[PDB]
């Protein structure tokens, strides 16, 4: 009980996964509020996929699964994944594919000596894709099965659009999910968990200012106006309108 | 001897033989793996003495 | 003659046709072996080893819908439309037709 | 009993043999389904080959 658990990120350099930075505390799950139920079908599949390794091996399929998380930038992508690694205890290994410093064959090899345990995230999949630089050979080193026990790969971009449904399939990403913007529940659960204490329905008539303000309005933006208000409330509250 | 690899195995069978042994000693296994992932189980071995099986 | 003991080694490709029998000899490859298409007894045994328990009739229909439907399937289709009718044998029975 | 058997791959860099990964579960033999006799031929041929020294 005296211990407190850490994530641990591992970035690539040439063919090689680094223990970049010192271990970073655990952001809790709660603290990132996605959806009304996406965080809990999200974690379920998860759950079920590592709690079953003997149904993937009497089979004989691999025990490698992937995710893809597409929505508007600043939606908390990447923070949820940071806290489901966190939840599960393992370790992200963030790797950039959009650089040309990787190629195919460097791309296959840093993915199949993978630490164990860990994920691996590989953002601005649409770069790659768009286009050392492949759009077909991620996709092809991704099905090989140059992999580990329980490779778990979780895809994030911007928009889906740009990609092909040809990468959305069994041994390949498997649960996809949109990411939005802020809904009523998701801002007053925010607001509740900025602000520990208050009137439920104060946080359910900021909920509803926001949204009449804004149609679009993302979390990111959400944060940046309570940094702004920090330990005020009512003068957020009441400076509502002033975003319009 | 216990330099021998027997013995592990010995001692190992004999707990299990003998569910109630009132006399018993403990062996931890710890592994701290990567990420701080901390596995900890433990093993019951019989004491040092005389036992009867 | 630069090897070690028991030096066992496999060769697979797709086609036999581009390779000679020159290659096939005493000292070289020994036990040439074709694998083919799935067929009835290969179906039903990769249904029942999917789903662990099912009636052997409906196992049997599945396998001779399914070489109805296509004659050169591979099982690796098989494998990947078990995927997607995963913990689902009665859906899977009856998309079998949707295969075509 | 406490054992579990893992498979190797063995990659090769340059001149040399080098290990691939980590250590793998080994795939049942059933869960692959060739044709009728085929698995059994093989196998039958092997354990001759690797029994006769
Ligand atoms: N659901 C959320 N709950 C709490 N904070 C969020 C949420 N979504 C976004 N944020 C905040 O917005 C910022 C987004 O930064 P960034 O990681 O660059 O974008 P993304 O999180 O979309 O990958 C984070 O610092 C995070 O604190």
């Amino acid at each position: 009980q005296q211990e407190e658990g850490k994530t641990v990120m591992y970035t690539a350099v040439g063919s090689e996964w680094r223990t970049f930075g010192y271990p970073r505390r655990r952001r809790p799950l709660d603290s990132v509020v996605l959806q009304q139920g996406l965080a809990d079908r999200i974690v379920k599949d998860i759950r079920e996929f590592i709690d079953n390794p003997k149904w993937y091996i009497d089979r004989g399929i691999p025990y490698r699964r992937g995710y893809l998380l597409y929505g508007p930038p600043g939606c908390g992508k990447s923070s949820f994944i940071t806290a489901l690694a966190g939840e599960l205890e393992h370790s992200i290994c963030l790797l950039s594919l959009t650089d040309s410093s990787l190629s195919d064959d460097r791309l296959n090899h840093l993915l199949s000596v993978a630490p164990q345990q860990s994920l691996v995230l590989l953002e601005d999949v649409d770069a790659a894709f768009l286009s050392r630089l492949t759009f077909s050979g991620l996709l092809n080193a991704l099905d090989g099965v140059a992999s580990t026990e329980a490779r778990i790969v979780f895809m994030t971009t911007n928009y889906i659009d740009r990609l092909d449904p040809a990468l959305i399939r069994p041994g390949r990403v498997d649960l996809k999910e949109y990411v939005g913007y802020c809904s009523h529940w998701q801002l007053t659960q925010m607001f509740q968990r900025f602000y520990p204490g208050q009137a439920p329905s104060l946080a359910e008539n900021f909920a509803e200012h926001v949204l009449k303000a804004t149609s679009e309005i993302s979390p990111a933006q959400v944060q940046g106006y309570f940094m702004l208000y920090k330990n005020d409330p009512m003068g957020a509250v009441h400076n509502i309108e002033s975003l319009r | 001897p216990a330099r021998d690899r027997s013995y592990a195995w010995l001692l190992s069978w004999l707990t299990r033989h003998s569910t109630r042994t009132q006399h018993l000693s403990v062996e931890t296994s710890y592994l701290q793996h990567e990420s701080g992932r901390i596995s900890t189980k433990f093993e019951f071995i019989p004491s040092p003495g005389n036992h009867f099986i």
